[PDB]
């Protein structure tokens, strides 16, 4: 492994935005206090705390919060002493009136993620949190639907604006080591040398630790993954395992070992509503190439209206369906039904 | 007897996409309207070549050069399809003048006005703002909901294809789901109301689809709000033939056990009313898969035709 | 995206009724074996495995009574499948050439000869035997991250030398990362007959189950070990349902029905699982520490027993350095760390 | 009691590798009753021959052959096999046929099992004595302890030796080591059903060998009393093997209706399983720490010898 065993891995919690799916937006201010205390005293370099769709995700389509956002940020905001908190924004979701309040509640890391081939919508967020002083992300969803080159080329676009790291996001647990490998690979050509580069792992083939060690070998410096891989589908790379992992290698991950492995046990997983883990459903969202977000809903389309949730992604998937369309999981559903 | 053409001049300012559109549709669709300028930025814009190949006057010296139009003696409506700072300028130039302003871009000067909703409220308005394609396809069904019982929250899902998303759009997208909302509240009678926007660049191009949540009192008629709801989408087809139900109009009941974090209220329970849009573009110079731009030049343009017979 | 051949036929050995039994403590119903059998035979898998965790004669105080006899257990397995062929496992020291012969004699015809991954020589009079009586002669070098690439080959030699026809490199901890394996195949390449088979048999304990077997078959594997949702010891094997679908986007030519071992990973098998077959603390601490993965429902026995963590008891049975076979060192550390 | 007087059994040691070589310094640092009158080897650059000519005993490179011409042949009454089962077929016939004992430490398992604390009594004028396993040796006298107190339904033993220490003849034949145990368990040790594994651990820092005794019996056994029988029996064994121990303190374990057990034998059961657990650490004065499964071997065999000279003459017919 030509990885670098003393290069920092910049290690970036998700329990606490894109877990929120795993626990249909409805975790605690006293949840949030606990598990970024847990997450900060075990070393992670980033919390994330948002609604999973982002800010402003609460809503109809993907859920309504239990709180809003700025109860949410300023609860992690206060309980860490040495992380930072990030944040996740998707334009058209949440805007720069949002950030705004989520960078005075407490968040100094944003992540503007679009649509993989939609990187131009993002210009004036990226702009506004480097405007902020943000350490400002660029977030790729849904990188399995488009080429190494073209994911680049939008890789250099968020660039230009003024983002200081593009993460490759496999928001349908979709891609393997060598479709991950290939990005990196294709990110490094073009980005400035200086500009990082992150990996947003989904555990829907079971990849979630192997393609975020992939992308550390292939230049890669962040690593996104959440305790128990608490987050969307099968979960993220499961934080835990992936720092044994890396510990095992030797890596520069700078983490506490078994704090992460207790916290994980001990916190996380007994808060889990419906299992996150891999299986018929969540495998679905990796073999269709499925936002993962989509899981939970498709299978309280399942229920609703007797079908198979199995049937019902792998259909969302044949209609190229991308990330924040959760009012199509009822269409697929409703067409299902009649036919 | 047939027709006597009192058809009013009208200038359509922006000579592309949607200004074209606008022209190819009073041209084959009005009895009331004739295009009588077209106004550029640039003398190699096809559109302004178009217009002189169908007979119209054209500038490329922007509004200033079409006050020095000798059609614009004539023009009683004019239409802005550049942009909102622009038009903060040309409202005025024009205003000065006697025309009527049918304002495209988001600037707000005038209110927001969904046709089939409250343009009789403002027939009088000197300069009227078309909101967003979201809005001229959502507000039409939370005011066919809020008619039957009031609507506390109002939510749409305005789902566009990459190809038709317009340049103004991608450059400020939080302001759509920005003026939008505000318009949900205003003229669609919600007490609050949100707007979410998602580009999508599927091969072949998507059909606009537009999904609208509404959120009502347990006690509220389902069959009731069902006629409201078709009954509003013909008013609408009258101008945008391709708006049509996707799905037959979905109620969910919430009841104590699934209490949801509505904003402005609290945690409530009541009514779940979701209805399916989908608005293919009718053809006319936008490809079909536009909707999001064919929506907006036919709400304009019957705007335009409903002062016309006004009087 | 990678170097393997989508074209070479990937052998698929499942193991849901041996390493499954771990799971399940031995308690598979003859019912079970028919039906998982006729499900995984059905949906085009090339062998089915069929013994007791820890192979013929597994059965003991040591590693848990079997509900059935290895001999009925494959003979219901060998009854129930009409393509497939009946594999079995045998580990020297524990089971003998007389349990291979009543195996063969019940319908199995693949065996895998097991033995730590440096001792092979103890393998030579079972791995004869069975080529003498025509079966698939594989040889399993266990705790194969123990071994260095190299030293691993040298062993692989051996079992080669004595008649095997194939090579397992054996993930018996799920402590190796894709780098460790890769280094392996290619060192194993280097010195096997050209002819002699090679294959995977990856634990999940650190979630790379499938991301082993992959990598594996781009160094030149040719039979991948996996079960229905990983039911195995540990966090369980690779994932065969899972592993199959990522295969299959990758046009890999594995030869089976993806949504009927999609299907019957969640209808038949899942619902049999007491202990859930899953990455955590217990599970994790087998890869992380380096732990025979049949060891965790024992440490777990013990840790409930003398209230003691059952990480703890995995790490220290790391630190010790003991290998497959040895359940009775999980009690004699227990004893040991309640002394305190 | 006179300085000269030698009432030592003289015996002879065939083979000159590590059993006979630790058997011939064994006897020679521990044995009142035996003197090593010859070591039989078969190589002359041997080291156990080497040692034995160091050590004054004659040896000779020619097999048994070569021992029968020897003069010290006349005295010989006892003859140790550490060489071959094949071998030893061929050696016994022809020690025999002088009339000299033969203690067998190989698989040839001509004559009776012997493990010396449990039945060599039984076996006092037997010509040729077979010595079982090193796992036998080491398990079978807990087997017997238990089976004192309550009949032992099922007994099984894991022995898990060092590798660096496991003979070559258990690396070639290592069902062999787990058929004769178990057979051994049962004849010998008296349990009605009998197990037997092995596994072979290269651990660096070479292990002790460890065993594992298992027996199953009713729920109503005493649990003082076996305990006790037990730890007298490791105080026996610990006559002719100093470093065998319990690492631990015996175990028992309810096994109680509704977590019946499928013991072997008898079907579905209910009762109590006693666990011991032993170490057996080597004299590591010639052969190794780790090595206790050869030194057990020596050990049981030096003891057996013993009492066969204490229990009266020696006649070579
Ligand atoms: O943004 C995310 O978390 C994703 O799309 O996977
Ligand atoms: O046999 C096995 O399954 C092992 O050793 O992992
Ligand atoms: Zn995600
Ligand atoms: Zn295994």
């Amino acid at each position: 492994s030509m990885i670098d065993q003393a290069k920092k891995i910049y290690i970036s919690d998700v329990t606490l935005r894109d877990g929120m799916h795993a626990i249909r937006h409805r975790y605690t201010l006293n949840h949030v206090s606990q598990i970024a205390r847990a997450l900060d005293e075990a070393g992670v370099d980033s919390i994330e705390v948002a609604h999973g769709d982002g800010l402003k995700g609460s809503s109809f389509n993907y859920g309504f919060g239990a709180y809003s956002d700025l109860e949410w940020i300023s609860a992690a905001a206060e309980a860490v002493k040495q992380a930072k908190i990030a944040t996740l924004l998707l334009p058209g979701i949440g805007t720069v009136h949002d950030l705004r309040e989520a960078y005075d509640a407490g968040a100094r890391v944003v992540r503007v993620a679009t649509h993989c081939t939609e990187a131009d919508v993002s210009r004036q967020h990226i702009e506004y949190a480097r405007g902020l002083g943000m350490d400002t992300v660029g977030f790729l969803m849904m990188s399995h639907m488009q080429t190494p080159v073209g994911l680049a080329q939008q890789a250099k676009l968020m660039e230009n604006y003024g983002a200081q790291c593009i993460y490759v996001v496999d928001s349908g647990g979709a891609m393997n080591m060598w479709d991950i490998a290939e990005r990196f690979k294709a990110l490094k050509d073009v980005l400035d040398p200086a500009t990082q580069t992150g990996m947003h792992a989904h555990h829907n083939l079971s990849l979630g630790v192997a393609n975020s060690l992939v992308a550390l070998e292939n230049g890669c410096d962040r690593v996104d993954a959440s305790l128990t891989g608490m987050g969307a589908g099968a979960g993220n790379a499961p934080l835990e395992v992936f720092i044994a992992a890396a510990e095992r290698m030797g890596l520069n991950h700078g983490c506490d070992v078994k704090k992460l492995i207790n916290a994980a046990e001990d916190i996380v997983r007994p808060l889990q509503e419906r299992p996150v883990r891999v299986d018929r459903e969540t495998l679905a969202l990796g073999y269709a190439g499925v936002y993962s977000s989509f899981l939970r809903h498709a299978e309280t389309a399942a229920k609703k209206y007797n079908l198979s949730a199995f049937d019902i992604l792998v259909e969302l998937g044949k209609r190229r369906m991308i990330g924040g369309q959760e009012d199509m999981i009822v269409d697929v559903a409703l067409d299902m039904a009649k036919g | 007897n047939w027709m006597s053409d009192d058809r009013l001049s009208v200038a359509i300012i922006g000579s592309g996409n949607i200004g074209t559109d606008l022209m190819i549709k009073i041209m084959r669709n009005s009895k009331l309207l004739k295009v009588g300028a077209m106004v550029g930025i640039d003398p190699k814009s096809d559109g302004l070549a178009r217009a002189q190949r169908l007979g119209v006057p054209t500038t490329a010296e922007g509004v200033d050069g079409l006050l020095d139009m000798p059609a614009f003696r004539d023009i009683k409506i004019a239409f802005d399809a550049t942009s909102a700072g622009a038009q903060a300028i040309h409202n005025q130039k024009l205003q000065a003048h006697g025309v009527r302003v049918i304002d495209l871009t988001p600037a707000a000067i005038g209110p927001y006005v969904i046709p089939v909703v409250n343009f009789d409220q403002h027939v009088d308005a000197p300069n009227i703002n078309m909101v967003t394609c979201g809005g001229q396809a959502t507000i039409p069904i939370v005011h066919a909901v809020s008619k039957v019982s009031p609507v506390h929250y109002a939510e749409i899902v305005a789902s566009i294809s990459s190809k038709s998303a317009g340049p103004g759009t991608r450059a400020n997208i939080d302001e759509f789901t920005e003026t939008t909302s505000k318009a949900i509240l205003e003229v669609g009678g919600a007490a609050q109301g949100r707007a979410i926007i998602i580009l999508n660049p599927a091969e072949p191009p998507l059909i606009m689809r537009d999904t609208v949540y509404c959120f009502v009192s347990a006690e509220a008629n389902i069959d009731a709000i069902t006629d409201s709801v078709e009954q509003m989408v013909k008013s609408v087809q009258e101008y945008v033939p391709g708006y049509r139900l996707k799905q037959k109009v979905q109620f969910e009941k919430i009841v104590a056990g699934n209490e949801q974090n509505i904003p402005g209220l609290g945690w409530s329970t009541g009514l779940k009313v979701s209805v399916f849009l989908e608005v293919e573009g009718a053809g006319h110079y936008l490809p079909s898969y536009a909707g999001n731009l064919d929506i907006m030049t036919s709400a304009g343009l019957t705007v335009a035709e409903r002062i016309a017979g006004s009087g």
